[PDB]
């Protein structure tokens, strides 16, 4: 919908739209409905991106082994930085695959979220109803229903909080990669990042 | 909320000092006794293995696997080094087997756990020969918080056991091995 | 603003984000701002191409002791340029712009001028085409080599900022 | 609000409202002339209880004064008069240091905070200087900045505006006197009283961190 | 009624002095849970502190001097004096651990909504009575005898007579805060408390570390000690 009845606002920038460029007013209702998908998508990515950053800056390794022959620790041995590359071709495979398949299913939905749909909310069960393709219903979000127990006034204020610290998250991530790509930049982060 | 598990010791009242509900909805209660049960009855098994196998018993008369040289006393009496010591296939049988029974416990049972039905009734695997087919619904009741009681308490010695085997003189009633 | 020049190609009105759906009346800037973007990147792309094959003769400062036929092809061309002959070089386009094809009026922003058309500098001693059909394919032929350029001026500068040359690879 | 600035006659009398550099009116970013004064305002209280706290600090750094257990006491104990005792503290420390100077900042500032409280900000018809309390994000805090403890939760208004002009005039007056310091610290200048015997920090006292950081 | 009824504890504690908050915490939402909680936490844990202060300063005493139960207690590793602060040095490491364990029980029945409620009493903080124990009345198996009275013999109070020791409680908590880290104190500087100079001898390790010096680790059951 249009940017005025939308739950970004937040209290920090004083209580109203931060935009200083201009861009919500200057596109159509179209282009920030895909800026608000794009949005929370980048956002839900960073979040589980500063977590794994953190915990693979901190070695905490899986106790096991990765593949036949291939540590979890072997793996984290060094920085998250150089970590994703001393995976198994296989293993990145499948994540991959597993993000395309999702990616897929969550954009061929009934309503798309630029033509009828809410933008951001991913459907339920992505895998349900396609045709010759079998899933069981646990869902992508909330397979335990935890917003079930939630208003709709909860449900609001929980949105807002996952807004702010989607876009916290895209900071910090992209904080820590550029600590570790230029020494210095960053105050907080030592070394190890 | 109400449901079962509650009792003495705890005084008729729930107990979550964390508060790990008012956030959960029937199917996250559902899936919450359904976690608790299955725990319940592993580490439940699980002790009655660990406390025969170590302390006493007569172990199994046989060989375990006629080809590749392994005899049931040549295990050991300690937990994890004898289950290093079981081969490779009766590992993956053992684990196979459980896979399939609970794939076919989760689509067997036609209203859910999360979608109505009750948690931790599987199909399968309990009394063949019927020892509680006669039984009241209220005596039900009392031999199913048994189960949770019995249950919660196998759970604390598996990982009692667990604890003493990695860290030692932990858990101070069992010994450094 | 559908029947207006440009969209005359495959696409119609192509306005994915819909700039001029929401303010229909930014028209007219846009179309200034893109035909001064054409206009720039013809002549860049008509200059990144012809420096490749033609040079001029003898020196460009005869006191740094460059010649025209030193410089490469292109960014370091206009590398090795002295500070004063960049000095002239924005001289040169600031008088060009501010006063002579003065593209806006206004005091800050810049509306366009009077009730002219967006890009209509110049003036008098400039072909005016008639026959409003011949006007019309030449105004859309404009706009549209002036995208064109604009794409293919893109792509030779990201080509040059990561190889010595405008040419892409294989090529 | 022009002819609210007649309040430099309760200042200081005799020299009443005294602006050579006529900034009075000097319309500042588009925005009009009673924000701009709203602005000046703001900048010059800010600037004289900074100034405040720093001549206060200048002469505990002069004269040592360290905290007793911090284990960040491995700064020389001669010194220079100050500055180097800035530069002697790791990076990270003035960096945390000037993080909760923009945080608190960033807190007075707020108009979220600020109408909550029932004051506008002060260049949309605010006191200068108010910094409200904390109705933070689930933060419990005690003590807000000021007057924590209540010394003055209770007060006449003609005390508090009487405060009010004390606080400029000791805000100006401690600038001229930190800079005096700042000044005899560095190409003296300042021989009449000399200030005291302060050594000399060479360096810039513009130049915060021991590196550049590139900027 | 929060402020006054803490105007008139403070009246009945002194009349001289009266109400005397010069860092006003009376004022502070400490958790934005209102006036009432506050105030019922800080008297609650002006209360607790007391009482904690007055045992400590008898049990510094009784350490001090050598006061030893007898024998197999964990006062057999503890050496025939030590003084107080190395007393909480000697004993086995479990002793300090269960100790401390068991203090945390007392707190946490005395907070726990089931035995406040079962004796009709509700939380301090939600508008109970601050440093009330409620007496045993929930704890599954059944409890022989209170900790407030433990043999009853303060049943015929009076309401003003309760009210009265009460404030004698307060008075002496404080005068014990002060005794106790006088203790404490002319046990780690020298010079601080005139009075105590010579008297108490100096410790070197921390007072605020519990399992610091840990104590050693024996097994003082005998009888089936399958826990060598
Ligand atoms: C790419 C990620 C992304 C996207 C798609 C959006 C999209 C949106 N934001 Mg948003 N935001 C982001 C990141 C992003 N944000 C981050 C990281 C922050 C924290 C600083 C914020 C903070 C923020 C606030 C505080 C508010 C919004 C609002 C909005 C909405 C209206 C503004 C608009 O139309 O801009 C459209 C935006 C784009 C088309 C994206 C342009 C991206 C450019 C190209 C990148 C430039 C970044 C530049 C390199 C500097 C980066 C440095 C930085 C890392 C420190 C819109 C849905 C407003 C809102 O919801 O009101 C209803 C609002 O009040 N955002
Ligand atoms: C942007 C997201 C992202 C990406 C690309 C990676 C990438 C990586 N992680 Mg990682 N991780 C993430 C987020 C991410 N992580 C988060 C959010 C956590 C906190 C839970 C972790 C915790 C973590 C550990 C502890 C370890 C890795 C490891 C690794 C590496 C090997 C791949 C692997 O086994 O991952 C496994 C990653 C996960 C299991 C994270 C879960 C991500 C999904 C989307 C969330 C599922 C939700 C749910 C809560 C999971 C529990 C299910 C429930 C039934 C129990 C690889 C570089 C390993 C390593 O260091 O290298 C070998 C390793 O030991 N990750
Ligand atoms: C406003 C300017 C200013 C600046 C930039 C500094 C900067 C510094 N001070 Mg400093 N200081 C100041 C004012 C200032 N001070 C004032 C006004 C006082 C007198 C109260 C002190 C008293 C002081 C001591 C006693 C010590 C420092 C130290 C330091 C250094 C380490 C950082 C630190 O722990 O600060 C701590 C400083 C503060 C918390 C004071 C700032 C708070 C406000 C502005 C003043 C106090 C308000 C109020 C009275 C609070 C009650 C007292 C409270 C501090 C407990 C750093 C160079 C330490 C040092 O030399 O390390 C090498 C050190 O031991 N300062
Ligand atoms: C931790 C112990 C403790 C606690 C929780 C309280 C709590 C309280 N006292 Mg109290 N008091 C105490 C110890 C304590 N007292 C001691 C030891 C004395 C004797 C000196 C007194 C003497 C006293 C009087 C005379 C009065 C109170 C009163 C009160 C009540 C309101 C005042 C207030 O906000 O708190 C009091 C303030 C604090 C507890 C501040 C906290 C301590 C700070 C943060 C640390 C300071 C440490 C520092 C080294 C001290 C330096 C001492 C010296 C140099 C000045 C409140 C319930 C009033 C009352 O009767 O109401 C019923 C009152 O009039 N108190
Ligand atoms: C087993 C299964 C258990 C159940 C599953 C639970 C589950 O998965 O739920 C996951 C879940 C949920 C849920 C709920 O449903 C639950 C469970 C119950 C229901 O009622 C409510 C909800 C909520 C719906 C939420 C997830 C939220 C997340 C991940 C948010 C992640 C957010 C990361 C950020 C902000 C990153 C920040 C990085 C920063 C700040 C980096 C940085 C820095 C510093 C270093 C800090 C400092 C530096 O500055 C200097 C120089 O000092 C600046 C900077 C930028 O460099
Ligand atoms: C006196 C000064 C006059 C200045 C004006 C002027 O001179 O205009 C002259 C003019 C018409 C005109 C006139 C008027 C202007 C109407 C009026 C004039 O009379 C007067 C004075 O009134 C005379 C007249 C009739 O002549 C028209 C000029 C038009 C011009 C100069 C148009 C450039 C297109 C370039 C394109 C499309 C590039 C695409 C580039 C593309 C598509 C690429 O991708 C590049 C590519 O590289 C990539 C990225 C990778 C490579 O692997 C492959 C290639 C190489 C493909
Ligand atoms: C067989 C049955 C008996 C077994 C007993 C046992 O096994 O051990 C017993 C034992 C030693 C022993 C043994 C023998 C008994 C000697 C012989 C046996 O020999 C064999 C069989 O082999 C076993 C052995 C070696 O163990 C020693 C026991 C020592 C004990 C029981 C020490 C309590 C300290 C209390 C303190 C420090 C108070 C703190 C202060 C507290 C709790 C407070 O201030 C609480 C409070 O503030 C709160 C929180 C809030 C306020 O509102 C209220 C107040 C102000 C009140
Ligand atoms: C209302 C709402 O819901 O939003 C929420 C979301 C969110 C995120 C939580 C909010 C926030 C607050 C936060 C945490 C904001 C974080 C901001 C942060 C942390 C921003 C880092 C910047 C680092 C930079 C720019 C580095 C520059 C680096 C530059 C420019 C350089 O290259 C340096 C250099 O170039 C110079 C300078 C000169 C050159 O000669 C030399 C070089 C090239 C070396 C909000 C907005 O308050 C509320
Ligand atoms: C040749 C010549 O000219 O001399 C030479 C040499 C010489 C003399 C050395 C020089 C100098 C240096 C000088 C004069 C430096 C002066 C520095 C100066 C004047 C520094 C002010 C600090 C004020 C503070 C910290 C305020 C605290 C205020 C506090 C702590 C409050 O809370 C105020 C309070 O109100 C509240 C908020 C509520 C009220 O209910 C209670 C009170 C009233 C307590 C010169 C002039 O530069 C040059
Ligand atoms: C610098 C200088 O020179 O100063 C010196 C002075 C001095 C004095 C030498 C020093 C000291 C040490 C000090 C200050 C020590 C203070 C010690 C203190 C104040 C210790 C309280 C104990 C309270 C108890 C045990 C409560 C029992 C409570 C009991 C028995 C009951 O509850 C029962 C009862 O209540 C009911 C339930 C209701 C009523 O029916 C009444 C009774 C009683 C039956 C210093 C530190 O060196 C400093
Ligand atoms: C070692 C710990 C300790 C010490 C050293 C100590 C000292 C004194 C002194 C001497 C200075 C007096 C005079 C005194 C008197 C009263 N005490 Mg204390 N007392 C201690 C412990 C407890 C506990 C646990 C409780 C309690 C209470 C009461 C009540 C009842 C008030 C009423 O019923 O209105 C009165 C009159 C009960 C209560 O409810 O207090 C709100 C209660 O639960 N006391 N108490």
């Amino acid at each position: 919908a249009l940017v005025d009845s939308m739950e970004g606002v937040g209290e920090e920038t004083g209580g109203q739209i931060w935009d200083p460029l201009g861009i919500s007013e200057a596109v159509s209702d179209e282009a920030v409905m895909w800026f608000r998908a794009s949005e929370l998508k980048h956002g839900r990515v960073a979040m589980l991106a500063s977590v794994g950053y953190l915990v693979g800056a901190a070695k905490i390794s899986f106790p096991g082994e990765l593949a036949k022959g291939v540590t979890f620790a072997s793996v984290a041995a060094n920085g998250p930085y150089q970590a994703w590359d001393a995976v198994p071709q296989a293993g990145k495979l499948q994540i991959l695959s597993i993000i395309l398949a999702l990616e897929w299913a969550t954009e061929a939905k009934k309503p798309h979220y630029m033509r009828g749909g809410v933008p951001g909310k991913i459907e339920q069960l992505p895998f349900d109803g396609i045709q010759g393709l079998w899933a069981p219903k646990i869902k992508f979000w909330d397979p335990l229903n935890f917003t079930g127990a939630l208003s709709a006034e909860q449900k609001a204020r929980k949105r807002k909080a996952e807004l702010k610290n989607g876009r916290l998250a895209m900071i910090g991530i992209i904080s820590f990669i550029t600590g570790h790509n230029l020494p210095g930049s960053v105050p907080a982060l030592d070394s190890s990042f | 909320s109400d449901m079962e598990g509650t009792g003495p010791e705890t005084g008729g009242k729930v107990f979550d000092p964390m508060g790990l509900s008012k956030i959960a909805s029937a199917e996250t209660l559902a899936w919450y006794r359904a976690a608790e049960l299955k725990h319940s009855r592993v580490a439940m098994a699980a002790v009655t293995g660990w406390a025969w196998v170590s302390s006493g018993g007569p172990l199994f008369p046989g060989y375990l696997s006629v080809e590749q040289g392994v005899t049931f006393e040549s295990l050991g009496r300690d937990g994890y080094a004898a289950w290093a010591a079981v081969p490779e296939a009766g590992k993956f049988q053992i684990l196979g087997v459980i896979g399939i029974l609970e794939i076919l416990s989760e689509s067997a049972v036609k209203p859910h756990y999360m979608a109505g039905g009750t948690p931790g009734k599987v199909p399968l695997l309990w009394d063949p020969l019927g020892f509680t087919a006669k039984l009241s619904p209220e005596t039900l009741a009392r031999k199913r918080l048994a189960e949770l009681k019995n249950g919660r308490l196998a759970m604390i010695g598996v990982m009692s056991l667990v604890s003493a085997h990695f860290i030692p003189n932990s858990v101070p009633l069992l010994p450094g091995s | 603003v559908e029947t207006e020049l440009g969209a005359t190609g495959p696409l119609g009105y192509w306005d994915p984000f819909g700039f001029s759906v929401r303010n229909p009346e930014r028209f007219n800037r846009y179309r200034a701002v893109e035909l001064k973007h054409g206009r720039i990147a013809m002549a860049a792309t008509t200059g990144y191409m012809v420096q490749s094959f033609l040079r001029w003769p003898g020196y460009l400062s005869t006191s740094a002791n460059i010649k025209f036929a030193d410089l490469p092809n292109g960014i370091a061309a206009f590398k090795a340029i002295p500070p004063a002959g960049l000095f002239q070089i924005l001289l040169f386009i600031g008088a060009m712009e501010a006063f002579t094809w003065r593209y806006y009026e206004g005091p800050w922003p810049g509306k366009v001028p009077e009730g002219k058309a967006p890009g209509d500098v110049a003036g008098d001693l400039w072909v005016r085409y008639t026959d409003p059909e011949e006007k019309a394919f030449k105004l859309n032929a404009e706009i549209n080599n002036g995208r064109a350029a604009m794409m293919g001026s893109l792509g030779m500068l990201m080509h040059d900022h990561i190889l010595g040359t405008w040419v892409p690879p294989g090529f | 609000k022009a002819d609210l600035e007649a309040l430099a006659k309760d200042l200081n009398p005799a020299v009443g409202f005294w602006d050579p550099l006529a900034l009075s009116d000097y319309s500042f970013w588009g925005t009009s002339q009673e924000a701009t004064i709203g602005f000046l305002r703001e900048a010059e209280i800010k600037h004289g209880r900074i100034a405040m706290a720093g001549f206060v600090g200048y002469i505990v750094h002069s004269n040592d004064i360290r905290w007793t257990f911090d284990k960040v006491a491995a700064s020389v104990p001669t010194g220079l008069p100050a500055p180097a005792v800035w530069d002697a503290i790791p990076d990270i420390a003035k960096w945390q240091i000037i993080l909760f100077v923009g945080v608190m900042e960033s807190w007075r500032e707020n108009k979220v905070v600020l109408e909550a409280e029932g004051q506008k900000h002060y260049m949309s018809g605010g006191k200068p200087g108010y910094f409200p309390s904390f109705d933070l994000l689930p933060h419990p805090v005690p003590f807000p900045l000021f007057d924590p403890f209540g010394i003055s939760k209770r007060a006449t208004e003609e005390k508090k505006a009487k405060g009010r002009l004390a606080e400029i005039n000791n805000g100006r007056l401690a600038m001229i006197g930190l800079f005096g310091f700042l000044s005899e610290a560095t190409v003296p200048g300042s021989v009449p009283f000399l200030k005291g015997v302060v050594p000399a920090y060479t360096g810039e006292v513009m130049a915060p961190f021991t590196q550049n950081i590139f900027t | 009624s929060a402020k006054a009824d803490l105007e008139a504890f403070a009246k009945e504690c002194n009349p001289v002095v009266g109400y005397w908050d010069p860092l006003g915490l009376a004022d502070l939402p400490l958790w934005g849970q209102d006036q009432d909680a506050v105030i019922g936490w800080l008297r609650h844990s002006e209360i607790k502190h007391g009482r904690i202060a007055m045992a400590g300063f008898v049990g510094y005493i009784a350490h001090a001097n050598g006061f030893r139960f007898g024998g197999i207690g964990p006062q057999n590793v503890v050496p025939e004096g030590a003084s107080a602060p190395e007393v909480w040095d000697s004993i086995p490491f479990l002793a300090k651990l269960q100790i401390i364990g068991a203090i945390g029980v007392l707190e946490h029945i005395s907070e726990d909504k089931n035995f406040l409620a079962a004796d009709g009493m509700k939380h301090y903080m939600r508008g109970g009575k601050p440093g009330y124990f409620p007496t045993f009345s929930a704890n599954v198996h059944p409890m022989p005898l209170n900790l407030f009275d433990p043999f009853k013999w303060s049943k015929n109070a009076s309401p003003e007579k309760k009210a009265k020791g009460l404030v004698t409680e307060t008075n002496n908590g404080r005068l014990a805060m002060l005794g106790l880290f006088g203790f404490l104190s002319e046990s780690k500087i020298p010079g601080s408390v005139p009075a105590l100079s010579g008297i108490i001898p100096s410790y070197d390790g921390d007072y605020m570390q519990p399992f610091l010096p840990t104590g050693p680790d024996t097994s003082l059951w005998t009888i089936g000690n399958l826990w060598a």
